[PDB]
Order: structure tokens, then C-alpha cells, then sequence
């Protein structure tokens, strides 16, 4: 099952440095290059550079010098990009890839290594319940929410009722406001019966051992 | 550095549809030594991109018959005959025949469906956060198609623009739409100086762009 098996997850703050492991395994190391790619939020792919096996010499992307490194072991068989030095912008996934001399394509991906720089220490969410304001039409679904505000790192988990008001449930893609992460969930349940019927998001956030109940509650 | 563009970003397709995605260079890709390096991936959700289709027109392993390259020079164009549920992800194009390598912006294979409106929902900052000082309000803007849909938070005549975090789910699987949230937070204090708060909501549907407010 041949490989490009890459490190995990990696989260520093501005000014230290990283180093990612990817080890081939299945086949004749030697014969292919290893590429690095840099899939930046958004942005495009940036292949980064590649360093050829046989001689051992990095050729590094223009737009990478002097912060990376391209370095390798071949008893180990594996390869390591090193990023010196860390800057918020460089916060991207890092894949590794395995390029064929003759038809010059990527055709084997290693897994990903993410790498999250922040100068942010460990905040609890603030869990808040957003509910009608006296707010009548709707059709005969109520819309209640739970505002997920300023927790670090990620991830959070919302669920409601425990995970059995699962269909109407809608949680939204963290978006960091100042320095720190804010979500949103919400459910649409049948009015028939609500505030009748209980509504409570569970929000857990295990990089602080927090799991927060609210009820939503008409007031 | 061979910029390379992808047009379209999104493609609704009905599985059963034929779909061609397309994508162009700014240099030619023909190589001094006759061979064309065009490249397409197939990147499926929170995945490695995946080989699809060596020089223009080779399948790669295990890809089916179903999928077809073309183009030259500057110009190539992907093609599924059946489209199927497996389908479904991020085609993107890159090019070996200049140094560095490049890869365009891809073109998302989206599935297509009925025209929704958005239901949207208007919250006022509780009682929890007030206490604090601060004071977020909260628009939910969902299950509508297309994609498109723009946020004006116009607080009482003077609309805001510098505090919005607005955010996006894909599509959802379960009866393909989209939902949104805006977001938009003020210092408590700001906040108790204003009454009114409307989302108005512009999606190409409701030509009175639905609007819901609450009044503080
Ligand atoms: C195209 C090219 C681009 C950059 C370069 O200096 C060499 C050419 C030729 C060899 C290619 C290389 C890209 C990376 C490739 C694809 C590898 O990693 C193995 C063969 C390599």
C-alpha cells in the first residue's frame, strides 16, 4: 500500500520553527522526487520546491528562501521540510508528493500536515443563547441558536439535545474575530411544541476540558 | 510564474449529466521536446488532490472510461460522460511544462437543484453577553441555492459595514442548499444607542429583498 505518510497537526506561535515528517514507504525512494505543495486557506496550491534524491540538492521556489529548509534520510526514507522561524501567514496545510522523472506529475499525496501559528492562549467559549425576540412568522419552525464567542484553539463540538436534534441542526465554519475563534449552530424545530418541548445546545471544547449546557428558553 | 484559470468556480450538474470542466494556461504548455505536461487532480473533501489524467489525455489508474482530456497549446477542457455521486469534489489543473510547476483555482462539482430562498432569522444580543459588555446580533440566513446571497446590516439609516464575520456551510447534503450567518458585534454600549437592527437580505429571488428586523 504504497505511502507518503506525514506527521500531525502542528500548533506554534510566531517565532519558533517546524519540522514535517514525511516517510515513503513501498517503493524505491530514489527513483522518484519528493515535491512539497502548500495548500494555504483559499489561496491557490503553491508547489514549494523539490529536492531530487539521488544528488540530495533542494531547488527551492523563489518565493520560499531563507526561512525553508528541504532536508531528508534515506535509510529512514523520509523527507522534511523545516519552516525557521514562523509567521501567522504560513498557517497552511503541507503535503508531500512523490513526482515521476518521466511524465513530471504528482502521483502519489501524502495525508497533510496542517500547521497553525497564533500568539493565543487557550480560551473557554462563551456560550450565549440567541432566541425570538418576541419573533412570530416564521412558518411553523422556530429558529433558536447558540453563539459559540471567542474560544481558542479549535475544535469546538455543538450539539443539541444531546445529539437528537440532529436534521434542522446548521453549524457554522469557525471564523476567527480578533485573535480568537466565534461559530454559531442552529436548529429549526416545529413549533407545535417549543417552548414546550426542551431546546439545549451541549458545547464541548476539549483544549480546555469545557462542555457548556444552555437551555434556549423563549426568555 | 504560467498562471493557470479555471472557469467556472462552481459546476451544478445533475448526476446523469455529461460535465466538462475547462481550464486555460498563459503560456503554451507545449514543451521543447514535443509533450504537453497538463495535468487535472481530483481533491474530494478534507483530501490529498489525486491524479486523474497524465499529458491531456491519459487516464490514470483506476480512473474509468467515463472521463476524457483535450486542448492544445493553451486551451484544455476535462469531461465526465455520466456525472456520479463519486464525482463530487474539487477539479483543479496544473502544468509541468514550465518550471515551477502551477495549479489553477479548480471548479468545485456542486449538484443542482431548485432555486431557495433564504429563511432568515433575527437575534438580539442577550442578556448573558449584555452583562458583559459586549452585545453581538445575529442573522441566520438559511437553506436557500444559489450560493450568492449579500448581507447589509443596516442598523438604523447609517448601515454598518466595519464589524461583520459572516460564514458559510457547503452544500448540505441532505436536500442540497446552503445556509449562512451573519454576525454582526458592537460594544454593549454602541449597541443601547441605536433601535433599529434589519438583516437585509439580497438573494436573486425575492425582489423586495427580504428584510427582518427587531427593534430594540
Ligand atoms: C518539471 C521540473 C520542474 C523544475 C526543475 O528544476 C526540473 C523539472 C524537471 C524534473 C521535474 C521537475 C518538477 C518536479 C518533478 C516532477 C519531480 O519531483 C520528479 C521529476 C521533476
Amino acid at each position: 500500500q504504497i505511502q507518503l505518510v506525514q506527521s500531525g497537526p502542528e500548533l506554534k506561535k510566531p517565532g519558533e520553527t517546524v519540522k514535517i515528517s514525511c516517510k515513503a514507504s513501498g517503493y524505491a525512494f530514489t527513483n522518484y522526487g519528493v515535491n512539497w505543495v502548500k495548500e494555504a486557506p483559499g489561496k491557490e496550491l503553491k508547489w514549494m520546491g523539490w529536492i531530487n534524491i539521488y544528488t540530495g540538492e533542494p531547488t527551492y521556489v523563489d518565493d520560499f528562501k531563507g526561512r525553508f529548509a528541504f532536508s531528508l534520510e534515506t535509510s529512514a526514507s523520509t523527507a522534511y521540510l523545516e519552516i525557521n522561524n514562523l509567521k501567522n501567514e504560513d498557517t497552511a496545510t503541507y503535503f508531500c508528493t512523490r513526482g515521476d522523472y518521466v511524465n513530471w506529475y504528482f502521483d502519489v499525496w501524502g495525508a497533510g500536515t496542517t500547521v497553525t501559528v497564533s500568539s493565543a492562549k487557550t480560551t473557554p467559549p462563551s456560550v450565549y443563547p440567541l432566541a425570538p425576540g418576541s419573533a412570530a412568522q416564521t412558518n411553523s419552525m422556530v429558529t433558536l441558536g447558540c453563539l459559540v464567542k471567542g474560544y481558542f484553539p479549535e475544535p469546538v463540538t455543538v450539539t443539541w439535545n444531546s445529539g437528537s436534534l440532529s436534521s434542522g441542526v446548521h453549524t457554522f465554519p469557525a471564523v476567527l474575530q480578533s485573535d480568537l475563534y466565534t461559530l454559531s449552530s442552529s436548529v429549526t424545530v416545529p413549533s407545535s411544541p417549543r417552548p414546550s418541548e426542551t431546546v439545549t445546545c451541549n458545547v464541548a471544547h476539549p483544549a480546555s476540558s469545557t462542555k457548556v449546557d444552555k437551555k434556549i428558553v423563549p426568555r | 510564474d504560467v498562471v493557470m484559470t479555471q472557469i467556472p468556480l462552481s459546476l451544478p450538474v445533475n448526476l446523469g449529466d455529461q460535465a466538462s470542466i475547462s481550464c486555460r494556461s498563459s503560456q503554451s504548455l507545449i514543451h521543447s521536446n514535443g509533450n504537453t505536461y497538463l495535468h487535472w487532480y481530483l481533491q474530494k473533501p478534507g483530501q490529498s488532490p489525486k491524479l486523474l489524467m497524465y499529458k491531456v489525455s491519459n487516464r490514470f489508474y483506476g480512473v474509468p472510461d467515463r472521463f476524457s482530456g483535450s486542448g492544445s497549446g493553451t486551451d484544455f477542457t476535462l469531461k465526465i460522460s455520466r456525472v456520479e455521486a463519486e464525482d463530487l469534489g474539487i477539479y483543479f489543473c496544473s502544468q509541468s511544462s514550465h518550471v515551477p510547476p502551477t495549479f489553477g483555482g479548480g471548479t468545485k462539482l456542486e449538484i443542482k437543484r431548485a432555486d431557495a430562498a433564504p429563511t432568515v432569522s433575527i437575534f438580539p444580543p442577550s442578556s448573558e453577553q449584555l452583562t458583559s459588555g459586549g452585545a453581538s446580533v445575529v442573522c441566520f440566513l438559511n437553506n436557500f441555492y444559489p450560493k450568492d446571497i449579500n448581507v447589509k446590516w443596516k442598523i438604523d439609516g447609517s448601515e454598518r459595514q466595519n464589524g461583520v464575520l459572516n460564514s458559510w456551510t457547503d452544500q448540505d447534503s441532505k436536500d442540497s442548499t446552503y445556509s449562512m450567518s451573519s454576525t454582526l458585534t458592537l460594544t454593549k454600549d454602541e449597541y443601547e444607542r441605536h433601535n433599529s437592527y434589519t438583516c437585509e437580505a439580497t438573494h436573486k429571488t425575492s425582489t423586495s429583498p427580504i428584510v427582518k428586523s427587531f427593534n430594540r
